[PDB]
């Protein structure tokens, strides 16, 4: 290939992180507006950037979701990390949810609000959880922070299957694992 | 208002023999029957509760059944230490009823 | 540890009175209902009375009416049974029982104390 | 937390964990480096792979595949700050480790490699060797030096 | 005896961790159920795995206790650490307490849901860490099952106690308590 | 998440680096002393359980001797020191090994390898436990031998 | 100067941390009772130890502050960290706030309460956030912990400018950054 | 979290970041040490300085000056436990690193310095060299040793 010092040859490794589907969720990128999180080979979450709404009511009735306990915790856990990790979140009016029969569905209204707002905070969590795709999905791939916004009005996360396969980039556990370190930072007192 | 009847009032047995006794409820007591072992000179020891749940410290040779009105206590192989008067108790009223008891004698 | 300790036994002349008390310890006693049971050595074990955790319900065995008064001191965690007009047939060892349905160890028994009625 | 997991028993990457066909093996040097260095993304990934292997062999899971276990294990297994470093470099227009690809600098006559370093990416694609030639040359010297010190 | 290379002996030492009581809580196990968390040389908590209830109240008024402030702070801090560390806890009806009288009494109902998503599993997992060092005999589960552990007891009871040399099975150790300090905010569900 | 306490201040006086374990620190011996190389390794390396215990003990000593005794020995002070004193992930590592039914350190017994004509022991390593008890030399042999060679290597390097 | 081994000369560096005003707040000490946090070269917070009260009502109406969103987040964030980091805080009656038109003003009544109380916890957070000055401001400069109290009745943090310059000690980002590591420790269940 | 930031391109401290008007430079040794040691306050500060420099050059900010970025970056850039260590030493009456001042042990004929160590403070003032003479002498020996091994 290329021998450094005429001796040392570069060759490459590329890792198959699909073998890590059990014991850790993988973050997948499909086609700019759609990203996925897969757990094992049974379930997952679709993360879509859209201009359309699915729900509109502003009653994220988590208390009922917990009491009913009809939702697969593996994904409830992921949703919690996504939400709690959103920095400076001070607008509960910015989101609606649906936990009816489990079937978790969470909708963030980025159209609630221009730098430093909740909408931008929502995109930042997304940026990391969907790190392998967010470079394109959010337009401002690099050179910016805080003053970040996209063309979409909503970030919608929904209950789905695991068979929706990647296309843009390979799945990787790094986004999720990275967000586990800091889950309680940038939180207002409230 | 629940009256329990035990039977036979007396039974005799050999050591190591298998014995059973019964308790019959009037109204239903679900499975809330308790059994006690009374030795002369001692307060009765609770052996079984909830019809068939063996109490802590009670030997595995003891068992029982019933979930309506027909109940039983059994001993798989009677020990010299099991010759006692046995009593059934229902606790589905907040006014507990005890049966008259049955006595195991040695023959 | 969950425990019930009786006191106040002794000798009573027929027609007299005696006040029993029972100390509860290690559990949130004021929230639990309680029973009194008495043991006559030549007879089976028999039920005497029951009191609701808030004192709103007080019931007695048909063989003992008008003689016993059951009460509870929630502030001090003490169960009381005041007996009067004591009869010879009331001689027994009296004890506290904490019965909780659906508990996996439903019956907590105390040690009891002897109340003797005689001449 | 620092890395605390120690790689299990000379270490090989099963052919099943590699996109490229044919599993590859590393010597004692690579293993030793992963127990001393705190900042290598390759070693960071290896710890996740050993964890996964052990969890699969030793523990059963009720459909959820023990997400609750990784949520605890993750701090012993990976350096979250490598992730934050690469993230910050990605926020800025700076080449950064994408975890998926490595240099694996080899040696033609000894059959010995460096600890593979992470191939950096920028602007939606993988960097050309030209742009990190300085690091490849440094790594070749590092391997030479280690052999000389061995001698 | 154990002479390596002909020149070195293998020798051992055991650390007397009880002397650390002045600055950090120490966990220790008695029988296969009782676990103690020792504080300073005066008090601590008793963690009991039992088949008997202590609370049939089904309320836990932490805010009332806080307003009154009659409780020992070291002990409340330990309770908080234990509680907050329970992963995926959302079954609030499974927990009750009696923080009145200036005393601590906490009950976790392990039978509330009886698979692996049960609060009982989450409570037992924290127990395993808080009382690490005999918690495995008390759990009475085989090894390699942490992800899904269930036990023979109905309740985990925590009540304040006094100092005694409360040890039979294990030796006092700060490790359980210290280990939990990094897990305080992990595995928390949204509101 | 590295440690920073680095065995505090001037405790390495007298015999240089001679950090010692006193009779109230040890279960049996009234005194055991380690050399400067044990402390140098403890101060630099980030995965040894024995070393984390030295830091907890050292902290305990300093807090007791230098601060006004707080009412009720409040836990508040240790809660601000733990991350500086120990590797919280060594605890997690040993915990995971216990979960997976793999021999692990429960921070009790430690072993060190001690030269018979000189001194200069290895830094103590944790004696591992499994299935309710301590492991035999049978299972530790590979590490005991490696430690013996590491010590020999160091003597040769010193030369 | 002084040559070690007759060869190695000691010389010193003194860092100018003022160049770090953008990207991180700096903690400044002025005159024992007054400490400041400055952000960039536009705003900041004055932290005063006093025997006088500014507000008295006990309604820290954070919910309204969030809904109104009229407060610079840079400082709301700092206030959040100060408050959340107070260990063992179990007395909400100990504090009042004013968010009317933003203008954040927070008052802690150290005179709410003698070791281990909320008042002492308030001073401990202060001690760290104002590390460069707290050595003097709190009297018990060293040799004590938990059983710490000062002569002042209130700790008042108010919205101010950035032009109030230090006098006692140079500004440094260390206090703030140090408090970012542990913001959820020593919290009661409530 | 360990330090993970690697110092950018032989490293100099701009005259604008020094109380002294003249800037100073360090060789490769100092740079290499900051990528290996986990407990040096000087290196800890340098990482904050590189971060600041890069953030200023590459990102723009809406008045708030990206406090939200440092709140994340801080764990890759600094060792918070050095801060806690110095804090604990300050609680106790123990000399500790105040971050602002350093030893910079130099070499008269080679033009080579040690990684500067933090000057400790206690009792409201800086310590005299006498009180940490042992560490200065050790550092001089460390530099000698490194040259001998070279
Ligand atoms: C950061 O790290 C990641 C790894 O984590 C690194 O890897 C990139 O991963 C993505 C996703 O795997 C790669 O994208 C693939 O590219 C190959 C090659 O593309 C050529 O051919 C396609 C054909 O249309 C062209 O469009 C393209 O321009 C190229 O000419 C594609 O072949 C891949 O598509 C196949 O796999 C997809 C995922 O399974 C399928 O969706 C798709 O249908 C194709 O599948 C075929 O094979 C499957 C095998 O299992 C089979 O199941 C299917 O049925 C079908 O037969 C995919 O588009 C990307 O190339 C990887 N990296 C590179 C640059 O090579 C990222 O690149 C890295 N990021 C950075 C910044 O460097
Ligand atoms: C821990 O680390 C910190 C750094 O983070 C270290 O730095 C100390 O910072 C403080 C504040 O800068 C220094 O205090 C200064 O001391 C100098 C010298 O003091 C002498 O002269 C004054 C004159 O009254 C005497 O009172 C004093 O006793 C000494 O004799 C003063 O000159 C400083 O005042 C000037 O700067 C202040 C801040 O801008 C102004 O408020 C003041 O008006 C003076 O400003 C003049 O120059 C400015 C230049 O920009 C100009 O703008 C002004 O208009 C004006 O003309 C200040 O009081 C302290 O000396 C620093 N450290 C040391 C000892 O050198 C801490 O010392 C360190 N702490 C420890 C030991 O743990
Ligand atoms: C720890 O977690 C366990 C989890 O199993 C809890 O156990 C559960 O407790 C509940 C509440 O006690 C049980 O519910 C009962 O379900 C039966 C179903 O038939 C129902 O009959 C019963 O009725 C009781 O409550 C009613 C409320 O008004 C009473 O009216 C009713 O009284 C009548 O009937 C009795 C006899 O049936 C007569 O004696 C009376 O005179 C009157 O006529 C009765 O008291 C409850 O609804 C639930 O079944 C049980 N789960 C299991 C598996 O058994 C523990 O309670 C929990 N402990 C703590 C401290 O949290
Ligand atoms: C973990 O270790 C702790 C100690 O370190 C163990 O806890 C101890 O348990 C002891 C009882 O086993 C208890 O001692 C008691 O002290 C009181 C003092 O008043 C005595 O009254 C007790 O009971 C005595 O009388 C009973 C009679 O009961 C029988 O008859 C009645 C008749 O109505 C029946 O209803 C009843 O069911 C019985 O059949 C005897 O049974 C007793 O043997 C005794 O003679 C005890 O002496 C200690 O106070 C207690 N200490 C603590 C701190 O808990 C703990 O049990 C152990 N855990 C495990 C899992 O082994
Ligand atoms: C890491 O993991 C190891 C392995 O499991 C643990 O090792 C155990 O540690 C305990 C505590 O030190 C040891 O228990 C002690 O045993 C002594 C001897 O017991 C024999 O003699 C008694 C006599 O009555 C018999 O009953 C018993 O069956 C044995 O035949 C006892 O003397 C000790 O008790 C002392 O203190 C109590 C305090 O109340 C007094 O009542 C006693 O009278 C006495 O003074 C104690 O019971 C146990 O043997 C060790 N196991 C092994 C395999 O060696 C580590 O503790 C664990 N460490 C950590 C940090 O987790
Ligand atoms: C809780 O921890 C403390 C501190 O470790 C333990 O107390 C200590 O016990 C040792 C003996 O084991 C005491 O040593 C003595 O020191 C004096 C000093 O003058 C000396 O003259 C004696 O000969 C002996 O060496 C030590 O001083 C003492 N320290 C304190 C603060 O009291 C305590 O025993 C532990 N308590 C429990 C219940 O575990
Ligand atoms: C668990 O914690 C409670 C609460 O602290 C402990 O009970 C308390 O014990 C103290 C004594 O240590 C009691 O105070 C004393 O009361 C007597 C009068 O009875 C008085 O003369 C003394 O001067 C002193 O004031 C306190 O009232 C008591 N409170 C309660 C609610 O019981 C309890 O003992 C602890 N558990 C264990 C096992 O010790
Ligand atoms: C997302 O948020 C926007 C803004 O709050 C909502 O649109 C507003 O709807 C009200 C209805 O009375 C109008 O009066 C406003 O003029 C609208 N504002 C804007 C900017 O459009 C929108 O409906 C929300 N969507 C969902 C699904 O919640
Ligand atoms: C995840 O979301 C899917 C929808 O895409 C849910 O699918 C059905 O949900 C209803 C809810 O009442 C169930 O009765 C059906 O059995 C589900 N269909 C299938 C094929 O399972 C799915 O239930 C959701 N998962 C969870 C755990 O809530
Ligand atoms: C680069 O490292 C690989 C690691 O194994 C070497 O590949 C092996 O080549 C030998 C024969 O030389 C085969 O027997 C093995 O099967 C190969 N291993 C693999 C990858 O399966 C490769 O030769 C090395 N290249 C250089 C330049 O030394
Ligand atoms: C928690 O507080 C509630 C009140 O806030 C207590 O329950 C009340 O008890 C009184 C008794 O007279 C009733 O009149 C109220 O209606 C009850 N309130 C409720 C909400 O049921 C409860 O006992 C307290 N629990 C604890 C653990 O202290
Ligand atoms: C920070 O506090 C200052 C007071 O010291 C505020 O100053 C004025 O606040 C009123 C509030 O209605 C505004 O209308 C004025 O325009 C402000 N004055 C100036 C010169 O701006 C200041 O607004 C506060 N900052 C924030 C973000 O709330
Ligand atoms: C201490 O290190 C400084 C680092 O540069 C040396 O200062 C330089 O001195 C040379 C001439 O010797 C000048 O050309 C540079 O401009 C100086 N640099 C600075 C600080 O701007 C200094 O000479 C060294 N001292 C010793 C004892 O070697
Ligand atoms: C899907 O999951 C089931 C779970 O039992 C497993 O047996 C099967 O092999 C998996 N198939 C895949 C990944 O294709
Ligand atoms: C949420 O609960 C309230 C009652 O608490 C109810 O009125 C509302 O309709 C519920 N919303 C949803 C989306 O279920
Ligand atoms: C104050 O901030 C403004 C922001 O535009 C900047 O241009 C100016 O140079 C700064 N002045 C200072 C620190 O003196
Ligand atoms: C806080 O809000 C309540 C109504 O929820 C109001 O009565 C009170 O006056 C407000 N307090 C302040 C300081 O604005």
């Amino acid at each position: 290939t290329s021998l450094y010092k005429g001796v040392y040859e570069l060759q490459t490794l590329e890792l198959n992180m699909e073998t890590l589907n059990m014991t850790m969720p993988l973050s997948c990128t499909k086609n700019n507006s759609h990203h996925y999180i897969m757990v094992g080979n049974e379930t997952g979450l679709e993360l879509t950037l859209t201009n359309t709404s699915i729900i509109n009511h502003k009653f994220c009735n988590l208390s009922d979701a917990h009491k009913k306990n009809l939702y697969d915790h593996a994904l409830m856990s992921i949703i919690s990390t996504f939400h709690l990790s959103i920095p400076n979140f001070n607008q509960y009016e910015a989101m609606s949810c649906d936990f009816n029969g489990g079937k978790i569905s969470v909708q963030y209204n980025l159209s609630h609000s221009h730098c430093g707002t909740v909408a931008n905070g929502v995109l930042q969590t997304f940026m990391r959880m969907a790190w392998g795709g967010s470079y394109i999905a959010l337009d401002s791939g690099c050179g910016n922070w805080d003053c970040i916004m996209t063309s979409y009005q909503y970030l919608i996360i929904q209950n789905t299957t695991w068979e929706d396969h990647c296309q843009f980039s390979r799945p990787s556990p790094i986004g999720y694992l990275g967000l586990l370190s800091q889950r309680t930072r940038d939180i207002y007192i409230s | 208002e629940i009256v329990l009847t035990q039977s036979p009032s007396t039974l005799s047995a050999s050591v190591g023999d298998r014995v059973t006794i019964t308790c019959r409820a009037s109204q239903s007591i679900n499975n809330w029957l308790a059994w006690y072992q009374e030795k002369p000179g001692k307060a009765p020891k609770l052996l079984i509760n909830k019809a068939s749940s063996l109490e802590s410290g009670v030997p595995s040779r003891f068992s029982g059944s019933g979930s309506g009105t027909e109940f039983t206590l059994t001993i798989t192989s009677l020990q010299p230490d099991d010759f006692a008067t046995y009593y059934c108790q229902q606790y589905n009223s907040n006014s507990w009823t005890f049966g008259q008891g049955t006595k195991v004698d040695m023959k | 540890e969950v425990q019930l300790v009786e006191s106040g036994g002794g000798l009573v002349r027929p027609g007299g009175s005696l006040r029993l008390s029972c100390a509860a310890s290690g559990f949130s006693f004021s929230s639990y209902s309680m029973h009194w049971v008495r043991h006559v050595p030549g007879k089976g074990l028999v039920w005497v009375s029951y009191i609701n955790s808030d004192g709103s319900t007080k019931i007695y065995a048909d063989s003992v009416k008008g003689r016993f008064s059951i009460s509870r001191d929630n502030a001090k965690n003490k169960l009381y049974l005041q007996m009067d007009s004591l009869r010879v047939e009331d001689t027994a060892v009296y004890s506290c029982v904490r019965l909780v349905h659906y508990d996996w160890s439903p019956f907590v028994w105390g040690q009891g104390t002897l109340v003797t009625v005689s001449s | 937390g620092t890395f605390t997991w120690t790689l299990s028993d000379g270490y090989c990457l099963t052919r099943w964990m590699l996109i490229e066909a044919e599993l590859k093996c590393f010597g004692n040097t690579a293993v030793a480096k992963c127990n001393e260095k705190h900042d290598e993304e390759f070693c960071d990934m290896l710890r996740l792979f050993d964890f996964n292997k052990q969890a699969i062999q030793r523990l059963k899971a009720p459909a959820q595949m023990s997400i609750q276990l990784i949520n605890k294990a993750v701090n012993a297994l990976i350096n979250d700050q490598l992730i934050m470093k690469n993230h910050l470099r990605d926020i800025m227009c700076i080449p950064y480790c994408n975890y998926s690809k490595y240099w694996y600098l080899n040696h033609t006559t000894t059959g010995r490699t460096s600890l593979p370093k992470c191939w950096l990416v920028s602007n939606g694609s993988y960097l050309n060797e030209t742009h990190f030639s300085d690091d490849i040359e440094q790594q070749a010297d590092n391997m030479i030096t280690e052999m000389l010190q061995k001698e």
